[PDB]
């Protein structure tokens, strides 16, 4: 937490503490955790104790958009004008890099139940739907069994947990698609429609599920706020830097020695992470072509960023990245980073649901382009195209995926232009 | 209707048609990215009277009218406002002809009466307008109805006029009879 350098969390500090499921996953070892402790108390203390605790934390939201938390369940509505208010969650991870959720919802389903309870609360919601991957289904199990048991012991339902509170929760599950990650298109899912992104000038605070008053938050935010507001504000501030405070859930894979998942406070140098808790990269810290920060979503930064890079959001966006999700990917120099980037541009092409038309068109031309260069078959003009393609793109769509789709061939093109104009010169004279 | 999807841009216009107008509610758009195509899943037919109103909606011409197709460009018709009799609503009409032949009719803007859809049948009935048509007076004879001119036949209808008297006359008006 000290100023000066950050890194080296302690146990003791860490939120998710059966997350490599050593232990009872269920509601004997939660309670033996410290799950379901006082909640009758945190929950009465009111909605608004709350929201200023969650505000004074500094709890920004995980899962990409990086929007302060108090903030946006502030932005729920205080009083009925006759249509109930609703908590969904956003346990759908899909996300090329990212496989921190699945362990959240796997080993510890009673912090995420109990979270929604004291997030619902907070909010003023009356039902809370629990949206789960269609692929997860011992996950769903999972957390279906931990909502059982809440219901069993009245931790949920009609008074609460003892307080004078009335939350019902339920889990749903879709069917597979990763745009069902995005609030409004995970709201259409769950309808019962195709799952399509809604145009956000109607917001879901004012409009959303069945036209009422929703909110979507991911699944560790609802899991750390609880143990937020019982550990303390001043607690989760500590680790992290200015206006980037808490712990968050560093999931490494790719070229490392051992892949991983893990709980860090923020700040760290990605290099001290990589090389820490990822047992270095393989072959050497020398070994590198580049590093995804955040996900597939996120450009790439190549070795030389990578050296002096810390793990922020806001320091990522100076260094023409983000922080969307902890999920960091380790690239060799053995590794072709354009067959890589080409894999995906092909999981955007077909990630897309086609409903406007820049993204529907430009990700596969995107594709097309890259699966081109990939051989060599372009020209040299043809990076400048698919960089002004790119821009095209960007800014022109309904939701977020356009932009993902963009930022990762943007990344390539802004880092990794010579060695595209290495393959395409070399199969010309070759 | 007469369909060219690989022609179609992904508006909904015919979709929102269907449903919230026509409310058959027959089309969607079937699939994920960019092959998602539109059309019923399984093979149907457009049962709404109002089908013919997509054409007009489908902005890229993935949806066009069968009967009038190949036949004729928009720069060599001319169009002429004038009304449907197809019905008692009167839905205002743009007729488009080249030299003697209707080729199609399209509605006009009438907030009043059809605010711009009109009904197949009166969309689609200008091909009976080229068919059992009357050109010429006919007087019965014993070799039946035969040519005649308009002056033969109106001394037949006077010489007939002359025996009846009264109540004898009797007139029966048509569904397409005018005011006038
Ligand atoms: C194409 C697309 C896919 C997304 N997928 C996810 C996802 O799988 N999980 C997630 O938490 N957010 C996803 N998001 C971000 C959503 O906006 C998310 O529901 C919202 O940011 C959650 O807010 P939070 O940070 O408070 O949790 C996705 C966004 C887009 C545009
Ligand atoms: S950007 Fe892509 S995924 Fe998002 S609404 Fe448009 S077509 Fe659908
Ligand atoms: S109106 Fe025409 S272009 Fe639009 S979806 Fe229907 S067929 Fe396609």
């Amino acid at each position: 937490p000290e100023k000066t350098t950050f890194g080296g969390l302690r146990d003791q500090d860490r939120i998710f503490t059966n997350i490599y499921g050593r232990h009872d996953p269920y509601i004997k070892g939660a309670e033996a955790r410290g799950d379901w402790y006082m909640t009758k108390d945190l929950v009465g203390k009111g909605r608004d104790w709350i929201i200023d605790q969650i505000k004074k934390s500094g709890l920004r939201g995980r899962g990409g958009a990086g929007f302060a938390s108090g903030l946006k369940w502030s932005f729920m509505p205080k009083v009925s004008d006759g249509r109930p208010s609703y908590l969904v969650v956003n346990g759908d991870e899909s996300e090329p890099g990212t496989c921190k959720d699945r362990e959240i919802m796997r080993h510890e389903p009673h912090k995420l139940v109990e979270g929604c309870l004291v997030a619902g609360t907070a909010m003023g919601a009356r039902a809370g739907y629990i949206y789960i991957r269609g692929e997860f289904v011992n996950e769903r199990k999972a957390v279906e069994r931990a909502v059982a048991e809440a219901y069993a012991k009245g931790y949920l339902g009609k008074n609460a947990c003892g307080s004078g509170v009335d939350f019902d929760l339920f889990v749903h599950y879709g069917a597979g698609a990763y745009i069902c990650g995005e609030e409004t298109a995970l709201i259409e899912s769950l309808e019962g429609k195709q799952g399509k992104p809604r145009l956000k000038p109607p917001f879901p605070a004012g409009m959303g599920l069945y036209g009422c008053p929703t909110t979507v938050t991911n699944v560790e935010t609802v899991a750390v706020s609880p143990t937020i507001l019982r550990r303390g504000p001043e607690w989760f501030s500590s680790f992290g830097r200015k206006n980037n405070a808490g712990t968050k859930l560093f999931a490494i894979s790719g070229h490392v020695n051992r892949p991983v998942t893990v709980e860090e406070e923020m700040s760290i140098p990605l290099r001290e992470l990589i090389e820490r808790h990822a047992g270095g990269v393989r072959g050497g810290w020398d070994n590198l072509l580049a590093i995804i920060p955040g996900g597939s979503s996120v450009p790439l930064l190549p070795k030389k960023m990578c050296d002096d890079v810390i793990m922020d959001f806001d320091a990522l966006r100076t260094a023409q990245s983000g922080l969307g999700t902890a999920a960091v990917i380790v690239m060799n120099k053995d590794t072709d980073v354009i067959d890589a980037i080409a894999r995906l541009s092909y999981f955007y092409k077909h990630e897309s649901c086609g409903q406007c038309t820049p993204c529907r068109e430009g990700t596969g031309w995107l594709y097309d382009i890259m699966s081109r260069m990939r051989k060599g078959d372009a020209r040299l003009e043809e990076i400048d195209m698919l960089w002004e393609i790119t821009k095209q793109i960007e800014g022109h769509t309904i939701c977020a995926l356009g932009d993902a789709a963009a930022w990762p061939v943007q990344g390539l093109i802004r880092h990794f232009r010579s060695e595209m104009e290495d393959r395409i010169k070399n199969a010309d004279q070759q | 209707i007469k369909t060219s999807m690989n022609r179609c841009i992904h508006c909904t216009r015919c979709v929102r048609f269907t449903h919230e107008v026509a409310g058959t509610s027959e089309l969607g758009i079937t699939g994920r990215g960019r092959d998602s195509e539109v059309g019923t899943y399984i093979e149907k037919l457009h049962s709404s009277e109002l089908s013919g109103n997509v054409i007009d909606l489908c902005p890229v011409g993935a949806l066009l009218s069968k009967p009038y197709a190949f036949t004729a460009r928009s720069w060599e018709l001319k169009g002429t406002e004038t009304i449907d009799v197809s019905d008692a609503l009167g839905s205002n009409i743009k007729v488009d002809c080249r030299g003697t032949e209707v080729m199609r009719i399209t509605p006009r803007l009438n907030d009043a009466i059809n605010e711009e859809w009109l009904s197949d049948k009166g969309r689609f009935q200008y091909d009976g307008l080229k068919r059992q048509r009357l050109n010429t007076p006919l007087v019965k004879g014993a070799k039946g109805l035969e040519n005649a001119t308009w002056s033969a036949a109106f001394d037949a209808i006077r010489t007939a006029i002359a025996g009846a008297k009264g109540n004898e006359l009797k007139a029966i008006a048509g569904k397409l009879a005018d005011a006038e």
